[PDB]
RNA sequence: GCGAGAGACCGAUAGCGAACAAGUACAGUGAUGGAAAGAUGAAAAGAACUUUGAAAAGAGAGUGAAAAAGUACGUGAAAUUG
RNA sequence: AAUAGGGUGAAGCCAGAGGAAACUCUGGUGGAGGCUCGUAGCGGUUCUGACGUGCAAAUCGAUCGUCGAAUUUGGGUAUAGG
RNA sequence: UGCUGUAAAGCUGGGUCGAACGGCCUCUAGUGCAGAUCUUGGUGGUAGUAGCAAAUAUUCAAAUGAGAACUUUGAAGACUGAAGUGGGGAAAGGUUCCAUGUCAACAGCAGUUGGACAUGGGUUAGUCGAUCCUAAGAGAUGGGGAAGCUCCGUUUCAACGUGCUUGAUUUUUCAGGCCAACCAUCGAAAGGGAAUCCGGUUAAAAUUCCGGAACUUGGAUAUGGAUUCUUCACGGCAACGUAACUGAAUGUGGAGACGUCGGCGUGAGCCCUGGGAGGAGUUAUCUUUUCUUCUUAACAGCUUAUCACCCUGGAAUUGGUUUAUCCGGAGAUGGGGUCUUAUGGCUGGAAGAGCGCGGUAAUUUUGCCGCGUCCGGUGCGCUUACGACGGUCCUUGAAAAUCCACAGGAAGGAAUAGUUUUCAUGCCAAGUCGUACUCAUAACCGCAGCAGGUCUCCAAGGUUAACAGCCUCUAGUUGAUAGAAUAAUGUAGAUAAGGGAAGUCGGCAAAAUAGAUCCGUAACUUCGGGAUAAGGAUUGGCUCUAAGGAUCGGUUUAACGAUCAACUUAGAACUGGUACGGACAAGGGGAAUCUGACUGUCUAAUUAAAACAUAGCAUUG
RNA sequence: UAACGAGAUUCCCACUGUCCCUAUCUACUAUCUAGCGAAACCACAGCCAAGGGAACGGGCUUGGCAGAAUCAGCGGGGAAAG
RNA sequence: AAACUUUCAACAACGGAUCUCUUGGUUCUCGCAUCGAUGAAGAACGCAGCGAAAUGCGAUACGUAAUAUGAAUUGCAGAUAUUCGUGAAUCAUCGAAUCUUUGAACGCACAUUGCGCCCUCUGGUAUUCCGGAGGGCAUGCCUGUUUGAGCGUCGUU
């Protein structure tokens, strides 16, 4: 809702930051195995936990 | 089987009394020096309806004998008591309607209400609308008085116990039919969760000793021993007799 | 006709969420939230509304002068005129009778 | 109508985030955590749920202090500073 | 728990649930439940350039010992299919 | 916190008529009731209609019960597996 | 490619491949698969099949683009029809909001579009909510149980103030003066509650920003005024008035603050409408026409009211009076006054704003100039707020925080000066968290962009009893794969000669009736009902007729004149393919038996009933 | 037992496609196309008659017969599926 | 005869069996004794020149100090970085520090980044109001200190 607590709003800020695509320069590191961010989250598809 | 409706009431989850709207506990004054030795005078400020009670309550203001303050008491209103009336309470109070007197100061045949069972408990007997206590006689050597209670029982009480002169107001309430389930719903809406009652014979054997059968019937005597246990005491408990009451008792 | 919306997060027609309909200088029609109507100061003896005293919501009495909250008499903002008149007469007559009940209980302490 | 129509009336959270474990197991009306038992002094744990102990035990977090007890013990819990060799 | 050394043990559907960003993703209001998932090549040398196509791509070409190794990656069975 | 529009017309009240009296009658007024037709609402009678790998793990259509109270309902709160 | 062996199997030619492996004597075992509705993984036929059919509906053109039924724009045709497909919110979601780019995956067709993907941007508060209060309740403490996790208890068998108030003291010590019924705490974004409005502004925020104009609380504090030599003001018979105009402990009240309905009155907003000043549309003909602008916030001053109250006075020939029945020697009618300021008016705020026109500046940030923005009427109208009343209950319809007044009279107070911040003005500050967006036939939950579910606010015109149904204004959509045909059988909807329940377990389904006015209305009955019983007539359009008021004006023929004004009812003539509640809307009726008295309740998802409940009755403790 | 009842039952008036006995019309399907594209089920499969047989065969025995590839319907059988 | 269906072979698909590996697991043995109010285990939120995760860390935030060693780090960038040296990198080592909001969690409270009070300093003309900086205020129990209470009780007037 529009009326939300600080504890809730701080968790929603982290959820946005965890939803980024992989930075592309990370695939250039030697012996790198990460091809993409495997922890993407869509708002409609998978719900958080607040 | 299952816990029957009798036993669930003791836990008091949904079976506590609905007391939001109540106007205070109806009690006599605390027995103090003034009532023990003389009399104290108060004035009736209000006569109000108490939800869940057939009897109206009276709010009576007295002065504090020891500090500068007014004390408001909640008495059960006797019929004929009016707002602005002077109420006298103590050993030396006069025999007027609304006054609070010890039982020994009242002659035989005195009609009294809100009588103390024990000295200083501030009223136990005859508190509902239309009911009263008749003073039967005195035993001055043992300081005891015989009275007749609204149930017709005779009791021996200390002559120092106090009571309020008159009959509790609001009598004759039972003379009128309720006429409706809704009227009983509103009656018990401010008393407690005890209405309506499902008949045990119409439930299943898990729910009640009377449940089950291809016809509705109790199957065994509904008079239950006094020494029976909880979950069994459903019906006529310790019934001395059954059937239509014919003649005097 | 133009229709309006609440101005606060409360969406319910409660007693403290009452609105009036006001036309603005912009020719629009907006809701203006109203505070609950004040009740009249009443006599502590008879319960009637006291004359000469402003009808305000209780906190607003702190920020108004004393002449609005009282009447120039004994028990000014507390009791009505008739209840003060009855207090004065009752005090005088009863205390006068107190002397009468005293002197009689001294005439009988020398003859009885 | 006990299925899909009744499932539409789920908008009152029974649990919210716990301050001790942050799990959304804090019963709002009970004021208790169903996971760690907060605000009880002891941690909720059962021997009939050994997998639950795996999920929350020593080593599942940072061990920000027990990390170094082995390394401090191995040196006999030195007090002072290391001396540079000449 | 800490620190080591081992085995007629298992060899990615096995061996701990987890050889991998595994108690992870995800489910459930909740207690709890709980995976799948290793392998190009010695070395990215991970295919410049030209050309058709709107593009993905394709055809020439190039690297490489091998492209009958192109991150749909060693080997590449069967079911099933052109 | 919420509940269109109608019907019926309870006490109380006004006026007139008849009568010796006890009383009765008439015209208004009034607006009662877990009254009534009927929306919203709440429910769910029948087609044993549709659908019955559905729009849907209970829905859709028409028809229907009730609809000012034992009414409907939000949120908070209480009761926990013999 | 063959060879060997009865066989389990072994060996070998060719192809592929790339790092280990085998023969023999023995040891050892998690050692041999076709099944176990086996397990896990992978793949078929079915099969380009079932199907993608609810929510009225799309079409032409241009632009863009490689590509357009589906994107954008324009034109049209439509729908939702204020109980919305509109405009906001609570819960829940969490960036879905906005801009730019964008089509591999997703939007069960498509896609240049998107709630998708990528990159950035975006949520501004003393006044809006939290925070504070307490509700049901939750729950520490002293304690009491229990082996114990813990249970009980909430002022309880308790020595329960981290007390205050002053005069101070500058001696950072004190001197004391009062009190300690009740008093941990949490518990409401719908209860209670200090205070903000208008105009403008962004791509996206606004009661938050800008401009202007206010307000509350806490604190500080000076000037003016007020008051005193009769020290703590005056006036009024009184209700009471005021710019002010001492007041400790303690006490008493009020506000906070209270159910549900009925009619009536007033206001506000909306609806309707006349004149005038503008703009747009129709104009073959008609229409002094149809549509549209003419608005005014919080706040300040003055004024303004039903109720209530005061002074006067003494009433039967009783009077006053409401739609509704009450009041008066416990003092009516009459005359004269006092109060609350809800509400309206005037003025300031404030025309400078906004709005409607006309003339211009210019790629142009953005304007600049001129004119107008005025005066009314109407009402069983709608909605809503308030008010004075009336009804109702074996139902009488929260608490606390907080604010004020009064009683009381402690204490301190003047004359050459004293007091007070409840009169006016002036100074400082108001922290923390939320604030974007959806609120649903696509932002929540139902596995999903699901015909389901999910709390609430506003509400135009016509017809009408109606917020019903139908049509329309504002607003919003035109979304649901599309194209072509129109066999059978379907699903939904219509009609039918004559017969009229012969069908069928059964009139299931459908039909018939239906609004309104007038007439008429049975048995039985608990006298309340039954009842819309049953059964008939009428109903359109037009032109008339009659009836039903408001406000004023003077010896009571005002029994008359003047002005203004609403839709109701009744009757008549004429009229027409005998039609007319013309769509919409809308009872089938009657005679009986069984059964439960009735209203009400339950088997969410096969049973709504005669089952349960109920009032009443009786019994028990 | 008045009143009430989506309660069970019988008859009468009105009414009608329930019926004699069926016919016609509309929209959406079904149908064909572009695109998209599942599922149940599956020992092997799929023409009959008799015989015998686990006493009711698609298969066995003896006969009838038998000619590619197919489309819309249908509900006898697969002692169909669930 | 085509087509279709079926069988077989080659190649191409689908799929990931087989073979071979293995910083993992599993089991046995040997050795050791070290959590926490000096705030543990765990949770939440943050931290990099360019980072989402894992790992590490805490506003000194993929780290500061020290010791050792001795020239890197590396995907790119970049020193006002370094090389015969107090000197690159390094969870190599580690003895000094930092260590957010919390958590037995300790001023009270917490679905709130809610609400107090004390001490010192400081700003706003301030012991009192508002702001800021630093340091404090939990409970049970033990020893001790101080201040008290009770005709429980002892001496004396
Ligand atoms: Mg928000
Ligand atoms: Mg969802
Ligand atoms: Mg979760
Ligand atoms: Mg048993
Ligand atoms: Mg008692
Ligand atoms: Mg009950
Ligand atoms: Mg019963
Ligand atoms: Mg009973
Ligand atoms: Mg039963
Ligand atoms: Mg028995
Ligand atoms: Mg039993
Ligand atoms: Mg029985
Ligand atoms: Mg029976
Ligand atoms: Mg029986
Ligand atoms: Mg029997
Ligand atoms: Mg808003
Ligand atoms: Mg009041
Ligand atoms: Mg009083
Ligand atoms: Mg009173
Ligand atoms: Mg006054
Ligand atoms: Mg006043
Ligand atoms: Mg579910
Ligand atoms: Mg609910
Ligand atoms: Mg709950
Ligand atoms: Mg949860
Ligand atoms: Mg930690
Ligand atoms: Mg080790
Ligand atoms: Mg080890
Ligand atoms: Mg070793
Ligand atoms: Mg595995
Ligand atoms: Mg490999
Ligand atoms: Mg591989
Ligand atoms: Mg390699
Ligand atoms: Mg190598
Ligand atoms: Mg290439
Ligand atoms: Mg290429
Ligand atoms: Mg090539
Ligand atoms: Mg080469
Ligand atoms: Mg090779
Ligand atoms: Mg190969
Ligand atoms: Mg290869
Ligand atoms: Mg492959
Ligand atoms: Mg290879
Ligand atoms: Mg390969
Ligand atoms: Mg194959
Ligand atoms: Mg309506
Ligand atoms: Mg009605
Ligand atoms: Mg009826
Ligand atoms: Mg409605
Ligand atoms: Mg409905
Ligand atoms: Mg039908
Ligand atoms: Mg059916
Ligand atoms: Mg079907
Ligand atoms: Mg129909
Ligand atoms: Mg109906
Ligand atoms: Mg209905
Ligand atoms: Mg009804
Ligand atoms: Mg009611
Ligand atoms: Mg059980
Ligand atoms: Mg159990
Ligand atoms: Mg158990
Ligand atoms: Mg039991
Ligand atoms: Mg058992
Ligand atoms: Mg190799
Ligand atoms: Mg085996
Ligand atoms: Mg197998
Ligand atoms: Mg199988
Ligand atoms: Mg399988
Ligand atoms: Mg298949
Ligand atoms: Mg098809
Ligand atoms: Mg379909
Ligand atoms: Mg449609
Ligand atoms: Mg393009
Ligand atoms: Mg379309
Ligand atoms: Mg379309
Ligand atoms: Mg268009
Ligand atoms: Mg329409
Ligand atoms: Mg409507
Ligand atoms: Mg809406
Ligand atoms: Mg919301
Ligand atoms: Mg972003
Ligand atoms: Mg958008
Ligand atoms: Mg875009
Ligand atoms: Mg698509
Ligand atoms: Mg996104
Ligand atoms: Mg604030
Ligand atoms: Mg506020
Ligand atoms: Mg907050
Ligand atoms: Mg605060
Ligand atoms: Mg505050
Ligand atoms: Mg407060
Ligand atoms: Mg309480
Ligand atoms: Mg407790
Ligand atoms: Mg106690
Ligand atoms: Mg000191
Ligand atoms: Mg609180
Ligand atoms: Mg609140
Ligand atoms: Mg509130
Ligand atoms: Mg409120
Ligand atoms: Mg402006
Ligand atoms: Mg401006
Ligand atoms: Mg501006
Ligand atoms: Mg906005
Ligand atoms: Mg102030
Ligand atoms: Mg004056
Ligand atoms: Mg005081
Ligand atoms: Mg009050
Ligand atoms: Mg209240
Ligand atoms: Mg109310
Ligand atoms: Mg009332
Ligand atoms: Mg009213
Ligand atoms: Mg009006
Ligand atoms: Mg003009
Ligand atoms: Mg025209
Ligand atoms: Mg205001
Ligand atoms: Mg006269
Ligand atoms: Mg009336
Ligand atoms: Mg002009
Ligand atoms: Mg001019
Ligand atoms: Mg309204
Ligand atoms: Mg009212
Ligand atoms: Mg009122
Ligand atoms: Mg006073
Ligand atoms: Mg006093
Ligand atoms: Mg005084
Ligand atoms: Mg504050
Ligand atoms: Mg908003
Ligand atoms: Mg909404
Ligand atoms: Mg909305
Ligand atoms: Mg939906
Ligand atoms: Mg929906
Ligand atoms: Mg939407
Ligand atoms: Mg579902
Ligand atoms: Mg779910
Ligand atoms: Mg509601
Ligand atoms: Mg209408
Ligand atoms: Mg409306
Ligand atoms: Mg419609
Ligand atoms: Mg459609
Ligand atoms: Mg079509
Ligand atoms: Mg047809
Ligand atoms: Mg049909
Ligand atoms: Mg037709
Ligand atoms: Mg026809
Ligand atoms: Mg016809
Ligand atoms: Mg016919
Ligand atoms: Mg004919
Ligand atoms: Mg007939
Ligand atoms: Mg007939
Ligand atoms: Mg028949
Ligand atoms: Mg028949
Ligand atoms: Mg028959
Ligand atoms: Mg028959
Ligand atoms: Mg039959
Ligand atoms: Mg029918
Ligand atoms: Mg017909
Ligand atoms: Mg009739
Ligand atoms: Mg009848
Ligand atoms: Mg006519
Ligand atoms: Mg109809
Ligand atoms: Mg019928
Ligand atoms: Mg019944
Ligand atoms: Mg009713
Ligand atoms: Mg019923
Ligand atoms: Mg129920
Ligand atoms: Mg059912
Ligand atoms: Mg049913
Ligand atoms: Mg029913
Ligand atoms: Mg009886
Ligand atoms: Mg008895
Ligand atoms: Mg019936
Ligand atoms: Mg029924
Ligand atoms: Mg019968
Ligand atoms: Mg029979
Ligand atoms: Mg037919
Ligand atoms: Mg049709
Ligand atoms: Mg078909
Ligand atoms: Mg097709
Ligand atoms: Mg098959
Ligand atoms: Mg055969
Ligand atoms: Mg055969
Ligand atoms: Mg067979
Ligand atoms: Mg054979
Ligand atoms: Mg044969
Ligand atoms: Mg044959
Ligand atoms: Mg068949
Ligand atoms: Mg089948
Ligand atoms: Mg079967
Ligand atoms: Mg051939
Ligand atoms: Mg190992
Ligand atoms: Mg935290
Ligand atoms: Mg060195
Ligand atoms: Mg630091
Ligand atoms: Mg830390
Ligand atoms: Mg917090
Ligand atoms: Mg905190
Ligand atoms: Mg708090
Ligand atoms: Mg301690
Ligand atoms: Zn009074
Ligand atoms: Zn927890």
């Amino acid at each position: 809702p529009s009326q939300k607590s600080f504890r809730t709003k701080q968790k929603l800020a982290k959820a946005q930051k965890q939803n980024r695509p992989l930075p592309q320069w990370i695939r250039l590191r030697t012996d790198n195995k990460i091809r993409y961010n495997a922890k993407r989250r869509h708002w409609r598809r998978t719900k958080l936990g607040i | 089987g299952r816990v029957i409706r009798n036993q669930r009431k003791g836990a008091g989850s949904i079976f506590t009394s609905h007391t939001r709207l109540r106007k205070g506990a109806a009690k006599l004054r605390t027995l103090d020096y003034a009532e023990r030795h003389g009399y104290i005078r108060g004035v009736v400020k209000q006569i109000i309806h108490d939800p869940g009670r057939g009897a109206p309550l009276a709010k009576v203001a007295f002065r504090d004998p020891y500090k500068y303050k007014l004390r408001e008491e909640t008495f059960i209103a006797n019929e004929g008591v009016y707002t602005g009336q002077f109420i006298y309470a103590g050993k030396k109070a006069s025999l007027n309607v609304g006054n609070i007197l010890p039982l020994g100061a009242c002659p035989e045949g005195t009609i009294v209400s809100n009588v103390e069972e024990k000295v200083g408990d501030r009223g136990a007997l005859g508190r509902t609308s239309g009911n009263y206590v008749i003073i039967i006689g005195h035993n001055p050597d043992e300081n005891k008085t015989r009275v007749k209670l609204p149930s017709g029982a005779k009791k021996i009480i200390s002559s120092d116990a106090r009571g309020v002169i008159g009959v509790v107001a609001g009598g004759g309430r039972i003379d009128k039919p309720l006429l409706k389930a809704g009227r009983a719903f509103h009656k018990y809406k401010v008393k407690r969760n005890s209405w309506p009652k499902t008949r045990g014979v119409a439930m299943n054997p898990v729910d009640h000793p009377h449940g089950g059968g291809n016809h509705q019937h109790i199957g065994k005597a509904s008079t239950i021993s006094r020494g029976a246990v909880s979950g069994q005491k459903a019906g006529l408990i310790a019934a001395r007799r059954t059937g239509l009451l014919r003649g005097t008792q | 006709a133009q229709r309006v919306t609440y101005r606060r997060r409360n969406p319910y027609n409660t007693r403290s969420n009452k609105i009036k309909v006001v036309k603005t200088p912009g020719g629009k029609l907006v809701a203006q939230h109203v505070k609950k109507a004040a009740s009249r100061v009443k006599c502590g003896d008879c319960g009637s509304a006291l004359a000469g005293i402003s009808t305000l919501r209780p906190r607003q009495y702190a920020q108004v002068s004393k002449t609005h909250k009282t009447v120039q008499r004994a028990y000014g903002g507390s009791r009505c005129a008739n209840c003060v008149k009855e207090r004065i007469v009752r005090a005088f007559l009863i205390e006068e009778q107190k002397i009468v009940k005293r002197v009689l209980k001294e005439q009988q302490d020398k003859e009885k | 109508g006990k299925g899909t129509p009744s499932l539409g009336k789920r908008h009152n959270k029974s649990h919210t985030l716990c301050n001790r474990c942050g799990r959304r197991s804090f019963h709002v009306q009970k004021k208790t955590c169903s996971s760690c038992g907060y605000p009880a002094a002891k941690m909720r744990s059962h021997n009939w749920a050994l997998k639950a102990k795996r999920r929350r035990t020593t080593g599942t977090g940072r061990m920000a202090y027990l990390k170094h007890v082995t390394r401090r013990f191995k040196n006999g819990f030195q007090t002072g500073v290391a001396k540079a060799q000449t």
